[PDB]
């Protein structure tokens, strides 16, 4: 059975919060498609040959 | 003709396809030449049941 996650449990109270006090610059990659191979098809030729 | 229409507006058409024809015909058969026995299927004297 997969797992979805490790499990965290947030430390929530009413007066308490957490402040970062450093940063991680990160480069994360994205990759779309843009286009496709562009075809043409000869429907005669296809469907009959010679 | 493609398009239907008297008025071409600007652009590409693709229209239809060359494509270069035959100039002449070849038959090749086998050389060997024997007459053939149907003589003896459709003309003998006697068949089988
Ligand atoms: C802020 O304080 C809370 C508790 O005062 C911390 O929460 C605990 O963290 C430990 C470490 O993983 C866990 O084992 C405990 O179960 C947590 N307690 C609760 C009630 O969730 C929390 O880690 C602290 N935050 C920081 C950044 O140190
Ligand atoms: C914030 O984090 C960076 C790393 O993410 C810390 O930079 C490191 O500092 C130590 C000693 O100061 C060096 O030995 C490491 O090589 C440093 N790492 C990098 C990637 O430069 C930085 O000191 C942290 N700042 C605070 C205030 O905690
Ligand atoms: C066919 O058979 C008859 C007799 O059975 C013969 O007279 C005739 O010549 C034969 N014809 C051919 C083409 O073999």
């Amino acid at each position: 059975t997969m797992s979805l996650g490790a499990e965290n449990s947030v430390a929530y109270s009413n007066n308490s919060i957490a402040i970062p006090t450093n940063f991680t610059i990160s480069v994360t990659t994205e990759i779309l498609p843009v286009s496709m191979t562009k075809t043409s098809v000869d429907c005669t030729m296809y469907i009959c040959g010679d | 003709c493609t398009l239907k229409s008297f008025t071409v507006e600007k652009g590409i058409y693709q229209t239809s396809n060359f494509r270069v024809q035959p100039t002449e015909s070849i038959v090749r058969f086998p050389n060997i030449t024997n007459l053939c026995p149907f003589d003896e299927v459709f003309n003998a004297t006697r068949f089988a049941s």
